[PDB]
């Protein structure tokens, strides 16, 4: 970045880095040797890969090279935190939270049921047993 | 259906997403994973997407091994097509991330420099734990300056020539490693 | 069972004793007070349809206590489809002629729903397999009545992990493979019929039944079960129909 009169102090990393955006060639003049610019300039000119906002929902990200980290909230989520945790409560989802059996209701809420012998508590997931001997319990263990 | 394949694990700081091919045509995925003894669970449901976090399971317990696998389903809805990831163990096969220098501080003839605390995805107590408190003394933080310094917290007590400013890099290292010991250099900072 | 451990007294309460002419021939699992589930092929020789005895309440061969229960079998019903001398559809529904009573050491295992079986069940790593057969292949059989935990496999994984034998039965959609290739513990001869049982928040369901295997405990191979799940409703079915004269009934299947 040239500007004539700008032009006339010597080098300086502050003045032509970071307060303003300097080339490679111009880095290079800054630190002389190769491998020194090279570290430089590696996360110099990589970018904020944040600067977009890609972590959705409330989220944080945490620029990497090329890359970048969503630190999501308890309530979601994925590479972009844009899955919602509350949005899952299926039966392929560890049986919708089901005691026994669990029945999809696509648009509404899944329901939970029980098996003969046994039937739902408060709750609305768990079984309660109906029966004094209801089927897959061991009594002489309780 | 046709199987999925190059299953890969991502991994950085905990936050772990399972890749995988092909881009799906007329079929969608589902995603189990398990330890070796345990339960599979199902995540990223009928997805149609080719990538699924997993992030959630794995920081249960960072030091388990883990095995994935992706099942193929066709579109509209006798066990499925499916293929098996590589096993994966978090705490030594995590990618560690990109560090910052937090800040230099020149206390006398020496220059003391700060290691921001790298959070990971693991968030014991409401809050996001940092790789310290999850390695502790596994974890080491290496100064490159101008040579080398390396240190057991995250700070560099470091001599230095009065007046005569340097530049600053620091490396995340795990040194009891043998592949992926370290992270990329971070940002150099100079006086 | 090789490999596992005496189950406890009261701790298999649904395991079932099926005895002909008084001679010990298979296990079998209660599901209700009337209704025993075993396997198929433990009939292939059977000639005195009238002589078949269940025992509920068994623990130890060798003593009679008062928790035994003995029923006489009124009826098998067998899928049609099975084939004598092989493998597959390896389940008998087994209707007992005067209700068991459940108490403490007699309780039945929970049938479950077909999909809650398939998508959820099938996911639980281990369960248990019982039996009083043999201890070792080819070896002597248990006294006591003997339970092992094994870990289930997909086919795929199963296919891909045991070691190529020719003339060996396929297995089809219609089984399922569990536990372990090591050599260290399988179900055993004598053990068939026998439950293979799930455990999933506090209650036990049948998912398997102790049906085939290339050898007991044989490196590199698995236990082969029949999976409970493709039967659901023809077993549920079967249980409403009415009382039929002979004994053995092939059931058309599906
Ligand atoms: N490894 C095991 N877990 N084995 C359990 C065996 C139970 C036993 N079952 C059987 O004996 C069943 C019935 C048909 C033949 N048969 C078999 O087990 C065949 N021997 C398996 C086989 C034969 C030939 C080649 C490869 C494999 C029974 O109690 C009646
Ligand atoms: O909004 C989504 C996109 O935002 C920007 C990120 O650098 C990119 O990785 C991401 O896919
Ligand atoms: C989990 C995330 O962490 C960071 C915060 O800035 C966000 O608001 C959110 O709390
Ligand atoms: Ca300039
Ligand atoms: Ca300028
Ligand atoms: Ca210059
Ligand atoms: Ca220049
Ligand atoms: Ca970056
Ligand atoms: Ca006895
Ligand atoms: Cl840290
Ligand atoms: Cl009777
Ligand atoms: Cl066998
Ligand atoms: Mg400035
Ligand atoms: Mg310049
Ligand atoms: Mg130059
Ligand atoms: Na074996
Ligand atoms: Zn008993
Ligand atoms: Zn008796």
């Amino acid at each position: 970045a040239n500007a004539f009169l700008e032009e006339l102090r010597p080098g300086s990393l502050e003045r032509e880095c970071k307060e303003e955006q300097c080339s490679f060639e111009e880095a290079r003049e800054i630190f002389k040797d190769a491998e020194r610019t090279k570290l430089f300039w590696i996360s110099y000119s990589d970018g904020d890969q944040c600067a977009s906002s890609p972590c959705q929902n409330g989220g944080s990200c945490k620029d990497q090279l090329q890359s970048y980290i969503c630190f999501c909230l308890p309530a979601f989520e994925g590479r972009n935190c844009e899955t919602h945790k509350d949005d899952q409560l299926i039966c392929v989802n560890e049986n919708g939270g089901c005691e026994q059996y669990c029945s999809d209701h696509t648009g509404t809420k899944r329901s939970c049921r029980c098996h003969e012998g046994y039937s739902l508590l408060a709750d609305g997931v768990s079984c309660t047993p109906t029966v004094e001997y209801p089927c897959g319990k061991i009594p002489i263990l309780e | 259906t046709v199987a999925a394949y190059n299953l890969t694990w991502k991994s950085t700081n905990f936050k772990t997403i399972l890749e995988w091919e092909p881009k799906p045509v007329n079929q969608v995925y589902t995603v189990q994973i398990s330890t070796k003894s345990g339960d599979w669970k199902s995540k990223c449901f009928y997805t149609t997407d080719t990538e699924c976090d997993l992030t959630d399971e794995i920081v249960k317990d960072v030091k388990q091994t883990y095995l994935a696998r992706v099942f193929s389903y066709p579109a509209g809805n006798g066990e499925p097509l499916y293929e098996n990831s590589p096993e994966f163990t978090p705490y030594l096969e995590t990618n560690l991330g990109q560090p910052t220098i937090q800040s230099f501080e020149q206390v006398g003839t020496k220059v003391n420099v700060t290691v921001e605390d790298e959070r990971t995805l693991v968030r014991r107590n409401n809050t996001f734990l940092s790789l310290r408190d999850v390695f502790g003394k596994d974890l080491i933080y290496t100064l490159y300056y101008w040579k080398t310094a390396k240190t057991n917290t995250n700070e560099f007590l470091i001599d230095v020539d009065k007046g005569e400013n340097y530049c600053f890099s620091v490396q995340a290292v795990i040194p009891s490693r043998t592949v992926n010991r370290k992270s990329t250099d971070s940002p150099v900072e100079c006086m | 069972i090789v490999g596992g451990k005496v189950c406890p007294k009261g701790e298999c309460p649904w395991q079932v004793l099926l005895l002909v002419n008084g001679a010990q021939l298979c296990g079998g699992t209660l599901i209700n007070t009337i209704w025993v589930v075993s396997a198929a092929h433990c009939f292939d020789k059977i000639k005195n349809w009238r002589n078949l005895i269940a025992v509920l309440g068994e623990h130890d061969l060798s003593e009679h206590d008062g928790d035994e229960q003995s029923r006489r079998v009124a009826q098998v019903i067998i899928p049609s489809t099975y084939v004598p001398g092989t493998t597959n559809h390896d389940i008998a529904l087994l209707r007992l002629h005067q209700p068991v009573v459940l108490t403490d050491h007699v309780v039945p295992l929970c049938l479950p729903e077909r999909t809650f079986s398939e998508r959820t069940l099938a996911f639980v790593r281990f369960s248990l397999v019982s039996g009083w057969g043999q201890l070792l292949d080819r070896g002597a059989t248990a006294l006591e009545l003997m339970v092992l935990n094994v870990p289930r496999l997909m086919t795929q994984d199963c296919l891909q992990q045991s070691r190529k034998v020719g003339d060996s039965p396929n297995i089809t959609e219609y089984m399922f493979c569990a536990g372990y290739s090591d050599g260290s513990k399988d179900s055993c001869k004598g053990d068939s019929g026998g439950p293979h049982a799930t455990h999933y928040r506090g209650t036990w369901y049948l998912t398997g039944i102790v049906s085939w295997g290339q050898g007991c405990a044989t490196v590199g191979h698995f236990g082969v079960y029949t999976r409970v799940s493709q039967y659901i409703e023809w077993l549920q079915k079967l249980m409403r129909s009415e009382p039929r004269p002979g004994v053995l009934l092939r059931a058309p299947f599906p």
